[PDB]
């Protein structure tokens, strides 16, 4: 791992745990992420979460 | 509401 200095190694493992927290918490308000599994039977509109 | 709704899961 020696040519990148570990400042960016922690930098980028800090950025990628905030974006997929942001993404996650984006998924709470996301419209669309819900997603009724098997939507073969859209008889139940079971509202159930992804992400 | 819809707040609530999607917060209180």
């Amino acid at each position: 791992l020696n040519p990148l200095s570990p400042d960016i190694w922690m930098y980028v493992l800090l950025a990628c745990l905030g974006v997929s927290c942001v993404l996650f918490v984006i998924a709470r308000f996301s419209p669309y992420e819900w997603y009724n599994p098997h939507p073969c039977n859209p008889d139940s509109d079971v509202v159930e979460n992804n992400f | 509401s819809a707040m609530v709704e999607e917060l209180r899961m």
